[PDB]
């Protein structure tokens, strides 16, 4: 209908790089120079260029000189655009956008993190104590993201699961947390569904003082 | 190259409120575009060639301005219009975009429930003690969080993580995490989570000694 489909997550090593592709629908893939942009946590979006699918001609921002190659496929209908000496800095979501007067069409975006880490499960650490909180500690993984839900699915209500952040250690560390009324605590059972799926790891944990 | 200075950078409004979003360039330039950006999304185009509105786009929406000078106007706030929005230049290389405008929810004070967590003997055994506190459900975001350790005021060893304003009530929520190792952990007894804040008149301690 007019839509762009990028490719999905990327996790890398500094000094790598990486080739992100954009597939394009809903018109005629020559007609329009296709852009690239990133936006870094503190989201700020920068333009980093363009390629025509005709020509193959390419047009870069000086910032992105050094970092980025952008290439165009005319028979598959994709956009490719290819970031090298990958460092910490590039940590960022990638979007690819239609190049028709304003940007009118983008893609999902694709999210890039790079970083010496390496895959890592977390642990889950109970969170214990009218109402009182508790939840669980989701704590040294990497990368992101991970998901956490209560009671597989049926507790949703109080249910905060706050933002992830990044240790000195290269692993990520999050709380999600709910209220509960306070009779509850010997006897009601609450579960954390916490999910990893890039390293595989799914653990149910109850939560109890 | 050119670059967008915003005004304001963050703005707390109501529904039927009339916003005013200043756009200054840093040289010379012909059109401005605005895009709207909701967390998660690729921003969405409102106006282009600095005064067009797109299709579909609600007539509430407003752009002006020449020269450096621009101007984003929404005449009456409406619940859809929370968001971010950046105005953008494509007319020199490089195309550039503005840092951003934040329009947030206006609504009333609601003092935090705080509690405070001990690490688990599960994580203890690992060797590193995590402490947390949490501020649930309050207005405005603007909080302090000062741990104390045996009455030591700790600085630069806790990381704070706050959700975004909720859909609902427009409250935050936020969690402090302090992080020391075992035997550090084990060298100390009343562990200490005191939040200042405007809801609360005087501020609010939750604390344990260390041993149940």
């Amino acid at each position: 209908q007019v839509q762009l489909v990028q490719s999905g997550a990327e996790v890398k090593k500094p000094g790598s790089s990486v080739k992100v592709s954009c597939k394009a629908s809903g018109y005629t893939f020559t007609s329009y120079r296709m852009h690239w942009v990133r936006q870094a946590p503190g989201q700020g979006l920068e333009w980093i260029g363009y390629i025509n699918p005709s020509t193959g001609y390419t047009e870069y921002n000086q910032k992105f000189k050094d970092k980025a190659t952008i290439t165009a496929d005319e028979s598959t209908n994709t956009a490719y655009m290819e970031l090298s000496s990958l460092r910490s800095e590039d940590t960022a979501v990638y979007y690819c956008a239609r190049g028709g007067g304003v940007f009118d069409y983008w893609g999902q975006g694709t999210l890039v993190t790079v970083s010496s880490a390496s895959t890592k499960g977390p642990s889950v650490f109970p969170l214990a104590p009218g109402t009182a909180a508790l939840g669980c500690l989701v704590k040294d993984y990497f990368p992101e993201p991970v998901t956490v839900s209560w009671n597989s699915g049926a507790l949703t209500s109080g249910v905060h699961t706050f933002p992830a952040v990044l240790q000195s250690s290269g692993l990520y560390s999050l709380s999600s947390v709910v209220t509960v009324p306070s009779s509850s605590l010997g006897t009601q059972t609450y579960i954390c569904n916490v999910n990893h799926k890039p390293s595989n790891t799914k653990v149910d944990k109850k939560v109890e003082p | 190259d050119i670059q967008m200075t915003q005004s304001p950078s963050t703005l707390s409004a109501s529904v039927g409120d009339r916003v005013t979003i200043t756009c200054s360039a840093s040289s010379s330039i012909s059109y401005m575009h605005w895009y709207q950006q909701k967390p998660g999304k690729a921003p969405k185009l409102l106006i282009y060639t600095t005064s067009n509105l797109a299709s579909g786009v609600p007539a509430r929406f407003s752009g002006s301005g020449s020269g450096t000078e621009f101007t984003l106007t929404i005449s009456s706030l409406q619940p859809d219009d929370f968001a971010t929005y950046y105005c953008h230049q494509r007319s020199t290389y490089p195309l550039t975009f503005g840092q951003g405008t934040k329009v947030e929810v206006k609504r009333t004070v609601a003092a935090p429930s705080v509690f405070i967590f001990p690490p688990s003997d599960e994580q203890l055994k690992s060797g590193t003690a995590s402490v947390v506190c949490l501020l649930n459900n309050f207005y405005p975001r603007e909080a302090k969080v000062q741990w104390k350790v045996d009455n030591a005021l700790q600085s630069g060893n806790s990381q704070e993580s706050v959700t975004e304003q909720d859909s609902k009530d427009s409250t935050y929520s936020l969690s402090s995490t302090l992080t020391l190792s075992k035997a550090d952990y084990e060298k100390h007894k009343v562990y200490a989570c005191e939040v200042t804040h405007q809801g609360l008149s005087s501020p609010v301690t939750k604390s344990f000694n260390r041993g149940e």
